[PDB]
């Protein structure tokens, strides 16, 4: 019978590519044939925070777009002040192999994570000074890739055993487990209203969840290599992922298909950061050949170059009001453009 | 000079930059090495002469030298996503069973396709490899009886332990191109009293060399 | 064990595929709009002047 | 006649500043290539600096008439400006020639003991070494003798004839570094073998040593022979070209000691194509 | 817990010297910034040392610089103060509080007990006014207390710095609103505070019984720390 389930699931393979095709009536540049180019953007590196001794793989801002976690393996997650460039904890981590990094929207709570299978929580505002280990979730089989939080009681996480999780921070348990992907997922980006979030791994496709019940809701598959990067556009229909293959790629979710392919014959290298900025007219993207790019994501043309980085850009971030990105690269720095 | 209440922020700072430095001076005295292999390629058997899920580390001091074995075998995922989190190591110990006469495709085929792999690595361009080649007794024992020309047909020679070591020796060191990195080899037996000798003359050789070229003098 | 497997994959493909749809043109519309209602506040492509910028 | 002198010290000026800024910008900004090590030089990369625009271009004014245009109201201290930077620059190879020898000889227990502290202090006394060495006795031979033993019309040593004062000076400020130098560079040779047992590293650890040994003594030697001539015989122009020559290593030794680093000179590259 | 507690006290004739020590458990001490408040039996609160973290910054009131030291022993986390050729003017009860800063802290978070000494017979600090002294007051009313400094507390950072104190009768201090505008941990929501520039005010909704006392306002702009006389309350 394994032959009849393989006939029937190619059969409803073609009636979903037939009714995507029919759906898709223009494309997105079309209509966007009007509207003027935003020309050249010119970004000067404002501040360069000079604190870490090895490469840092992840920040995360904070919620009142001042405060800013970075991680990196030299066993430190330090936390900053952007305005003026101050260090405000130094926290030791338990484990240096670390590959994410998470800030409370409330700024009560960090977390971290890494090759070692456990995501720990550090509480900041303890009555006795010093910032102190509250939780160690380990629930894992692998290595963790991203984590975001959701609220005070709850996190999200997804590791390279093809799998995420939603836990409970104060029981330790895992409220909830999300499978159904082939290999390694590598990003995690949760929509403004906190209740569905898209991931995308090693196996060329990015799905979208909801955080209820666990449901797969749709799965998109243009790519040709791995995903390591997925932001969200502002308004929660459309995505932006960055893959291997030199290539960004902005999906939406009523249409259920592909709008828009972001590529240069100049470039060749991986993508490892997406980010938009507050309105959504420009989209930043952060590669392996030393720098980034904006590209006005209405039109595909790319405005400019963020350069100034000895080395790849991995963690690349915009604030909540839209005043400055901050980029972290394998040179141990930090910078801040407006 | 216009600072209001931000002067002892300022003071915080510089301390917890001070314990930063410290701590980085401090951890910089530690040797950081790697241990791959294959399955069942014997890298259990000399993680345990060492005396004092995820990765794995261990920790010993010989003859007032710090050391860290960071085994991460217990990866059961793609390999090409977490290779470069451990870049900048001393040294990769590269573990190969001289059994080299069965299947899991030959083993010593998977070995050597593995090693011309992790040599040739981008990251890896110039991290250098100290090869053991373990179970050197079982390996004495079964070439009587069979002829090392079933793992390699192309082998002409002397059937006996001192030259088909050898061979499988210099066919594994012949996969590296660059200029810079070196090979160390050494044929543990499966209980040999003392190897953590090797280990620490090779790492100080690295030590050596990576001090020459970091002056200009090389 | 696999039949397990492929009745799971199966079924995830029926549950997918009962999913209403706007038109595309419909959805890129939209987003030019969002895009162009919101210009005014975005301090990355209106620049901002040396008077009221956090970080000059 | 002229314009081709004047050409050549002006090309000589340029390339060393630039050679030099480029040296200490690189320094500034790699992240990783900021080590103690470098430190040494750090601060040779600005000595020959200051030699790098003044001796340079003032030596290009009077190189050329032959009469000092300024009489005694800079000629001291210009010269003694002069003669104290070249021994800070002696000094600073000599502080490099230690640090390499202790990084090799003892690869260790050494790299680390050291702070930064003890590294700034060693540059302190290099430099404050050739200051006392220099600048008191050229500055004021003046009143120790009483009189003013240089005409208006040309620029010298005011010592020039006290013997002892002229070798003292002479034979510290080259003759200890050349067999303090060639003694650690021998020595760092023979140690720099590997004793686990396609050109050796050995072979390669030589031929640069020998390079920067030779270059250096070739470029101080006739200056420093002459020196111990005279306390007779006047080249009156011969000798022109001793300055110059000195002046030579003031422009390549960025090159001998920062273009072989390797990591020094990936950073060049991405400094000049950026 | 957290727990300050001091020591070293009595009666001691005119002329001599003393030492005080004050004892700290619970929390990371070495972290801290301590400080040292006296109290006369009649009149209100007086500002007398600071030591920081890691002791780099050492700052004293007019009135007791050259006479009085300060110093601190975190390995065995006691704080110290060495007092000699005393007067008159000292016989009062002493505390002990912490002080940690940082973008977003809570300074004098916690106040300790105070230890009581007696003696027998033998141009720019900021003036703060507390303008009334004795508010009746009926519970579940509201009530709006008042302090006007003489230099403007807004600084350019946007920041402003008065701080305010409640002192319930025979107990320490405990901290209620810190920068004119953030409620601290520990209180409840009906305190607030707002005010402009020099002008500042506090205001208490819905007034219980527990909270009688004398409340203080504090300034933070620049050393040294000016108290003011304080306004107490009484019910009926
Ligand atoms: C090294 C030197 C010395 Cl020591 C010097 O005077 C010192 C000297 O030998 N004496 C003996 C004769 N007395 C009359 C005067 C003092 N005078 C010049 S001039 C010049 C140049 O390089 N060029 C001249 C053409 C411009 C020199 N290297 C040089
Ligand atoms: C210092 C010394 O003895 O010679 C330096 C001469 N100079 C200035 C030509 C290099």
């Amino acid at each position: 019978e394994l032959d009849q389930l393989r006939q029937e699931a190619e059969q409803l393979k073609n009636q979903i590519r037939d009714a995507r095709k029919a759906c898709a009536d223009a494309t997105l540049s079309q209509i966007t044939n009007n509207i003027d180019p935003v020309g050249r953007i010119q970004m000067r590196t404002r501040r360069t925070l000079r604190g870490h001794l090895a490469k840092i793989y992840a920040m995360h801002w904070g919620t009142d777009s001042r405060l800013l976690v970075s991680a990196s393996q030299d066993g430190k997650l330090i936390i900053w002040d952007s305005y003026t460039t101050n260090k405000v904890h130094a926290i030791p981590l338990r484990s240096s192999w670390v590959m994410t990094c998470a800030y409370a929207p409330s700024g009560n709570y960090v977390a971290c994570g890494g090759l070692d299978n456990i995501c720990s929580i550090y509480n900041l505002k303890t009555r006795e000074g010093n910032v102190r280990v509250s939780r160690e979730l380990a629930g894992h089989t692998g290595y963790l890739s991203c984590c975001r939080f959701l609220d005070d009681n709850q996190i999200v996480t997804s590791s390279g055993d093809t799998t995420c999780a939603l836990w409970d921070i104060e029981t330790g348990q895992q409220t909830t487990t999300f499978t159904g992907h082939t290999g390694d997922v590598m990003s995690l980006s949760l929509a403004p209203d906190t209740r569905l979030f898209v991931s995308g791994a090693c196996d060329a496709s990015a799905k979208l969840w909801d955080v209820r019940e666990g449901m797969c809701r749709q799965t998109f598959t243009g790519h040709e290599s791995d995903i390591n990067a997925i932001c969200f556009f502002p308004n929660g229909n459309a995505f932006a992922t960055g893959s291997d293959d030199a290539t960004c790629r902005l999906f939406d979710l009523r249409a259920d298909q592909e709008l828009m392919t972001y590529s240069h014959d100049n470039i060749i290298c991986g993508i490892t950061s997406v980010s938009f900025s507050k309105s959504g007219r420009l989209l930043l993207a952060g590669y392996d050949d030393f720098n980034c790019n904006v590209w006005d994501a209405l039109k595909a043309d790319r405005a400019g170059v963020l350069a100034g980085h000895d080395n790849r850009v991995s963690c690349l971030g915009v604030t909540d009001d839209g005043m400055a990105v901050a980029t972290g690269s394998w040179d141990s720095f930090l910078k801040i453009w407006n | 000079t216009l600072s209001a209440e931000d002067k002892a922020a300022v003071e915080r700072s510089k301390m917890i930059e001070k314990n930063l430095k410290e701590d980085g001076i401090s951890a910089a005295k530690d040797v950081k090495l790697l241990l791959l292999g294959a399955g069942e390629s014997g890298k259990s058997t000399i993680v345990k002469q060492m005396k004092i899920t995820g990765i794995v580390e261990t920790h010993f001091t010989f003859k007032n030298l710090h050391f860290r074995l960071f085994d991460v075998g217990g990866q059961r995922s793609e390999r090409k996503k977490w290779i470069h989190c451990f870049e900048d190591v001393t040294a990769i110990i590269f573990c190969v069973a001289l059994s080299g006469y069965d299947q899991v495709t030959n083993r010593m085929h998977e070995s050597l396709m593995l090693f011309d792999s992790i040599c040739n690595n981008k990251f890896f361009i110039d991290t250098s490899i100290i090869l053991f080649l373990n179970k050197k007794d079982l390996f004495g024992e079964k070439i009587k009886k069979s002829p090392l020309t079933i793992c390699f047909p192309e082998y002409t020679g002397p059937n006996t332990y001192e030259d088909a070591a050898a061979y499988i020796q210099a066919q594994f060191e012949s996969k590296n191109r660059s200029p810079n990195k070196e090979i160390y080899c050494h044929m543990t037996c499966a209980t040999d009293t003392n190897n953590i000798q090797v280990v620490f003359d090779a790492v100080t050789d690295i030590i050596i060399a990576n001090n020459l070229r970091g002056c200009g003098l090389y | 064990a696999s039949i397990a497997q492929a009745r799971k994959l199966v079924e995830q493909l029926k549950m997918e595929a009962n999913i209403d749809r706007i038109k595309v043109s419909k959805a890129a519309a939209d987003l030019m709009a969002y895009c162009e209602a919101h210009a005014k506040e975005d301090p990355l492509l209106t620049p901002v002047p040396a008077s009221e910028n956090p970080f000059r | 006649e002229v314009v081709f002198i004047v050409l050549v010290a002006g090309s000589l000026s340029l390339v060393t500043i630039i050679g030099n800024i480029l040296v200490m910008v690189s320094i500034k900004v790699n992240r990783h290539l900021q080590t103690v090590n470098n430190y040494f030089l750090f601060s040779l990369a600005c000595a020959d600096l200051i030699i790098g625009v003044f001796s340079m271009n003032l030596y290009t004014l009077y190189t050329v008439i032959g009469y000092w245009p300024l009489g005694p109201v800079v000629c001291d201290l210009w010269l003694a400006l002069d003669y104290v930077v070249s021994n800070a620059s002696v000094m600073n190879l000599l502080i490099i020639s230690f640090d390499r020898y202790f990084c090799v000889t003892k690869p260790l227990t050494y790299p680390v003991k050291r702070t930064t502290k003890m590294a700034g202090m060693m540059i302190a006394a290099a430099w404050v070494l050739s200051f006392i060495l220099w600048a008191p006795a050229i500055l004021f031979w003046q009143f120790i003798v009483g009189v003013r033993t240089v005409e208006d019309g040309e620029c010298y040593i005011q010592f020039f004839s006290n013997a002892a004062v002229t070798f003292g000076t002479a034979i510290a400020a080259f003759y200890l570094p050349v067999i303090i130098m060639t003694v650690l560079y021998w020595h760092i040779s023979r140690a720099s073998k590997s004793r686990i047992k396609p050109p050796s590293r050995e072979k390669k650890v030589t031929r640069t040593i020998l390079a920067i040994l030779l270059a250096f003594i070739i470029t101080w030697a006739p200056y420093n022979v002459m020196v111990l001539i005279n306390t007779p015989c006047i080249p009156n122009t011969v000798w022109t070209i001793g300055y110059w020559l000195c002046y030579i290593n003031s422009t390549i030794n960025p090159a001998c000691y920062a273009l072989c680093n390797a990591t020094f000179k990936k950073t060049f590259k991405h400094l000049l194509m950026c | 817990d957290v727990q300050l507690v001091e020591s070293g006290g009595g009666l001691v004739q005119p002329g001599g010297s003393r030492k005080l020590s004050c004892s700290a458990s619970g929390f990371a001490f070495s972290s801290f910034g301590m400080h040292w408040v006296r109290q006369a039996p009649e009149k209100g609160l007086e500002w007398v040392a600071y030591i920081s973290s890691g002791s780099g910054t050492i700052y004293y009131a007019d009135t007791v610089k050259g006479r009085f030291t300060i110093s601190r022993d975190d390995p065995k986390n006691t704080l110290f103060l060495q007092m000699t050729s005393l007067r008159s003017e000292d016989t009062a009860m002493y505390y002990c509080v912490r002080s940690i800063y940082y973008y977003g802290s809570s300074p004098f978070d916690f106040w300790g007990q105070g230890t009581t000494l007696t003696v027998s017979s033998g141009g720019s600090d900021i003036v703060m006014t507390q303008a009334t002294s004795s508010v009746p007051v009926t519970p579940g009313e509201s009530v709006s207390i008042s302090c006007r400094s003489s230099k403007s507390l807004l600084h350019s950072n946007g920041n402003t710095y008065l701080y305010w104190f409640l002192q319930r009768p025979g107990q320490s201090p405990q901290l209620l609103i810190y920068r004119m505008s953030n409620l601290a941990s520990g209180v409840p929501d009906r305190f607030s505070g707002s005010g402009s520039g020099t002008a500042f005010t506090l205001t208490i909704s819905r007034l219980e019984a527990e909270d009688v006392g004398v409340y203080y306002c504090m300034q933070h702009l620049e050393y040294p720390l000016t108290f003011g006389a304080g306004t107490k309350l009484e019910l009926k």
